[PDB]
């Protein structure tokens, strides 16, 4: 009966930097929490009422609020911190959680290392054909890819997969793959996969022909 | 006695027989003892409801019903 | 035959589930929200706290 | 409680760290149990001395003590 | 609550969340402990009140809601909601 709406949903930050992540609730609460969320983990409490860290919590978290308003604050970010991190309200019935906000490690803008494979032998024997683009290395997250077939853009049938940001590097990489009939697949002899990414101003563009060697 | 919730708070519906005994429930924040001092009689439809502050090393005064861990609601009849 | 109707009073009643609530002095006036409920009977007031 | 009488009939003088407990004292008919559901507070000058009724397979009515086995007075002061 | 002074007297900006609980800072005379029972006791706002706990040495508080127990103290509070 009440919802929680919490600020960005993503949020990239470096070490050291002071995090602000809000909460929003559709009316006046005053018993909320914020999570933190691990990879491969429980959840565990963070804060409680609207600023009670919760025991074994390091004072770099604080929360604060009131009157709809909430707000985590991490004061100077650690390497151990990058999580989700997650309000709750517990003051009516249908406890509610918020969206989630997912705090990721940043670094110097890298653009995707582009490669365009064409459907195996193997695969085009099946009567399916999958045009496989990989986009790997980049920094910051956001990219968008289009696919063309002889000059027409193709919208259905593709499929992107992200990894999680690397843990050493701190880039992302993604396969875009395209799938169509293998009947269409051979009416046609274009293919491109167009990246728009901030570290150009125009997209990478990578393309084949498919009777070309 | 019930132990249910008023606005997230926990409330006590308290029966004639614990006239007399310390009410103790568990909460996350450790075992709550509230005391009931109460006209405390038979479960009915007068009922009344009000609440047991928190007291912490202060001497109880002009009230009948406190806890010592989270302040904590209680009901209970009048009847005979 | 069946004249209007002007006014009913109640000359006998019962009270049911009596609540209360009470704020620290500086917090205000506290409320309930059957303050809200017309089959209620409320009053305000101030006590030593 | 300081168990005594009151023209042959036992008497419980009973203070405040006894509210909410079973009053129990042995007598040649067995062993009694008295329920205390009293305003009852720190034995005082403000006293109050009434009896509590044997109660054989009875529900309690208009009363807030009773014993089981033989009838009892009780006497406690209403300070606190 | 934030310390500072008044007069060469040590004074206490107590806030909100501070309500019940015994007040104690450092100070070269050793450890002193203010109690404060202000009923009014509020949030930190415009309307505030400052005066003076007591030094009170086994004698009871009267007449009183606060006092500390070994240097006297300046205190203040808002009494918003």
């Amino acid at each position: 009966a009440i919802v929680a709406t919490q600020s960005p949903a993503i949020m990239s930050a470096s070490p050291g930097e002071k995090v602000t992540i809000s909460c929003s609730a559709s009316s006046s609460v005053s018993y909320m929490y914020w999570y933190q969320q691990k990879p491969g983990s429980s959840p565990k409490p963070w804060i409680y009422r609207t600023s009670n860290l919760a025991s074994g919590v390091p004072t770099r978290f604080s929360g604060s609020g009131s009157g709809t308003s909430y707000s985590f604050t991490i004061s100077s970010m650690e390497a151990e911190d990058a999580a989700t991190y997650y309000c709750q309200q517990y003051h009516n019935y249908p406890r509610t959680f918020g969206g989630g906000t997912k705090a990721k490690s940043a670094r110097a803008d890298a653009a995707p290392t582009v490669s365009i494979f064409p459907p195996s032998s193997e695969q085009l024997t099946s009567g399916g054909a999958s045009v496989v683009c990989f986009l790997n290395n980049f920094y910051p997250k956001d990219i968008n890819v289009k696919w063309k077939i002889d000059g027409s853009e193709r919208q259905n049938g593709v499929l992107n997969s992200w990894t999680d940001q690397d843990s050493k590097d701190s880039t992302y990489s993604m396969s875009s793959t395209l799938t169509l009939t293998k009947d269409e697949y051979e009416r046609h002899n274009s293919y491109t996969c167009e990246a728009t990414h901030k570290t150009s101003t125009s997209p990478i563009v990578k393309s084949f022909n498919r009777n070309e060697c | 006695f019930h132990l249910t919730t008023r606005n997230g708070e926990p409330h006590m519906i308290v029966s004639r027989q614990e006239k007399g005994k310390s009410l103790l429930f568990k909460t996350e924040d450790g075992v709550n003892m509230c005391t009931l001092m109460a006209d405390l009689g038979e479960l009915c439809e007068d009922t009344i409801t009000y609440k047991c502050p928190l007291l912490r090393q202060n001497e109880p005064e002009d009230i009948d019903c406190w806890c010592n861990s989270t302040s904590t609601w209680v009901t209970y009849g009048t009847c005979t | 035959k069946q004249p209007a109707t002007l006014r009913k009073y109640c000359i006998e009643a019962k009270l049911t589930n009596t609540t209360t609530e009470s704020r620290c002095p500086t917090q205000g006036e506290p409320s309930l929200n059957e303050e809200q409920d017309k089959r209620f009977v409320c009053k305000h007031s101030m006590v030593d706290r």
